């Protein structure tokens, strides 16, 4: 048989309500529908079921609407929260009855859930150093697209900071590196078309 | 808590699955690499103690070995780079949620990694403390300090932040692995609200090829 | 130093290989049952990695396991009853002696009992202690002083006498394991010159069902 | 192929030679003829090779007599110590060339070695205790035929004798058993037709 899952990547606002496809063409007389759900630390957990002759699923804030006229199922959450970004999948089983049996799976609909909305807030910007490499910190900011630039004499090596959330509502960010000249080096941090330095916060 | 196998080529692996099943009858075996999706690649019953191949598999590639009662482990031969990838383990119980449903539980994986170098001994992550400066705590009243682990291979990795005195871990932030030179590095950082400041924070890492073993222990002195 | 391994039947059981070779291609496996010969069971390509079975033996009854590198296990599925006997391992190799002829050398041997009584908890060697009579010393200014073990199951066992300050094996004296009702028992004994009559003494027991694996020790005042 | 060993039992004394026989039937051209020795702790121990076209075989105590025509083969031990009590085998190479043949094995044969013939000496009885049972201890005697016998009111258990050689020359022996009252118990030992009691060596 063939399962099918179209979409590879998917992003939705805080605390509205999702939908993903499966298609699946199968020539047996009876079956069940199983939706799953993989955390980043790898780990399978089932999440609902549908079956042939019952009627719509709901189990919670999981809705799922079946066709069987075009052979499609829909997985609809109703209320979204910052945990729920996980991989899911369509899982068919052949023909579920037995055990003895397997199952087929699609490929995984990966969500990803953003905060809403939030009022602009300026950067704190800090610096800590420890032997040769230097990291300056950026506390809250919102937009996320914040570059940062470190003046220094001699440069060895870059790395891409964080676009890491923050449990307020307001992203943070760390960037790394390290400088030949460590005795004193400072960042500029522009945000909202405005700069802010490290050494006016002494 | 998933783990991480790390072999070369032309050996061999043990992969162990850890369910608590009392009346099993059958454990299926599956595979999820990248890319594709989780496929089944036999399976085995508790009675009879014979294995059941799949379509195309060549004999003598997968055992199943059952040390004690109610224990079982998957034996890999003949190891090629494109055996890598996480490997699961069922069985169809009706089950942990105690319903009249047959649904397959699920174990928790394990990675292997089939490597050709062998070239450097250490691969053990090696820390790094950066003292969190004073003048932060001079404005809002706050420290931050981060961790910094670097020179670890695989690039599976656990992080927590503890406080010398109770099993609660700290909710903090996290970055993300970056691969250097065909080794990894990675750092997270915790933020110490004004009324812990005199008491003492700890901050555990969890790789595979950790010193005798054990995870790593990381000691922060108060602020003073 | 053979060992002992005791397992129900329905059940698996592992026998530990003993060799210490490094360039091995073949690994062979021998079974000795009782009154009857020694008979190889199969073999093992170490490059290749597979098994070579014999006539009218089952697939899927013994696989060979290597969890690293020049070391080798065997694996045995459903034991029934005729199962049980002492099991070898076996290289071609020229030699230990620094020989020019290729002869086999064997391992160390491992006796498997398969069971269905399993009707006790507590199988291991219980001690009981006897002091020498005041005569003996007397007169023939010797003493010589006697050790029991008992109610131990399965029947393989070895003892030891030690003097607690230099790491050299006394030589004793030695009886005769005795079925006792489904157990076994055993005692040995040992001379001590008067000299020594001051010193201490240990003896030690090394068994299967010993408390948590490790031998035991036996303290005889002076 | 087959490999016959018709004794199952010998018994020499000491600093003298025994011979073991082995017969066979093959059909190979060439081949070779490994004999070997097992220890009461089951260990194998290599002793000497044959060889199809070699001439007799002669390694230290160890020297083979080969019969070609009657496919008959015969180990000779010279000299025997207290250490050569252990099974022997007959194994037949098949072929024995290469890297991957196998043995085949015959049955065994057990020898024993006794004591050397020592003018008679006289056991000293005494007796040792705990709790309830007591054993009584046979000093040095020879020759070995003995009746050792406790003697007292009651008893419940009751083994029996121990006779080992001793590293002397003379057998020592153990007798044990319980006794319901172990406080007046004592050995009575006939040997040579003459009786040592426990109460005279007081």
């Amino acid at each position: 048989q063939k399962v099918t899952q179209a979409q590879s990547s998917v992003s939705m606002p805080v605390r509205k309500a999702v939908t993903l496809n499966c298609l699946y063409e199968t020539s047996w007389w009876s079956y069940y529908i199983f939706w799953y759900k993989q955390l980043p630390s790898k780990e399978m957990i089932f999440l609902i079921r549908q079956g042939s002759d019952e009627q719509n699923a709901k189990s919670g804030r999981y809705s799922v609407n079946f066709k069987k006229a075009a052979k499609s199922v829909a997985l609809t959450i109703s209320a979204l929260q910052l945990e729920d970004s996980a991989k899911y999948f369509c899982a068919l089983g052949d023909p579920g009855g037995l055990n003895t049996d397997k199952l087929i799976f699609g490929k995984g609909t990966r969500v990803t859930v953003e905060p809403r909305s939030q009022p602009h807030t300026k950067p704190s910007v800090f610096v800590m150093k420890n032997g040769t490499n230097v990291a300056c910190l950026v506390k809250e900011f919102y937009p996320k697209d914040i570059r940062i630039n470190l003046v220094s004499s001699k440069k060895i090596t870059e790395f891409d900071p964080a676009i890491v959330i923050s449990p307020s509502g307001k992203y943070n960010a760390v960037k790394l590196g390290k400088y030949e000249d460590s005795n004193s080096v400072t960042c500029s941090v522009q945000h909202d078309n405005k700069t802010v330095h490290s050494t006016d916060f002494e | 808590g998933t783990k991480s196998v790390t072999r070369p080529t032309r050996s061999s692996a043990e992969i162990t699955c850890d369910l608590t099943v009392i009346n099993a009858f059958y454990i299926h075996w599956y595979l999820h690499q990248e890319g594709k999706a989780p496929q089944r690649l036999l399976y085995y019953d508790v009675s009879n103690s014979k294995d059941v191949l799949e379509s195309g598999l060549s004999p003598g590639k997968y055992y199943t070995h059952t040390p004690r009662r109610w224990s079982w482990i998957l034996i890999l031969r003949n190891l090629i780079e494109n055996d890598s990838g996480v490997y699961y383990c069922a069985t169809w119980d009706r089950g942990n949620p105690k319903t009249h449903y047959y649904k397959k539980l699920f174990g928790s994986g394990t990675t292997l990694v089939v490597t050709d170098k062998q070239l450097d001994a250490d691969v053990s992550p090696k820390p790094t403390i950066f003292l969190p400066s004073i003048a932060e705590t001079k404005l809002q009243k706050a420290g931050t300090y981060l961790c910094l682990l670097e020179k670890f291979f695989p690039d599976v990795i656990k992080i927590h932040w503890q406080e010398k005195k109770s099993n609660t871990i700290l909710g903090s932030q996290e970055g993300n692995t970056m691969k250097t030179n065909d080794t990894y590095m990675k750092f997270s950082w915790l933020t110490v609200p004004e009324e812990s400041l005199d008491k003492e924070h700890r901050c555990i890492v969890r790789h595979e090829n950790n010193k005798n073993g054990v995870d790593q222990e990381i000691i922060f002195p108060p602020i003073k």
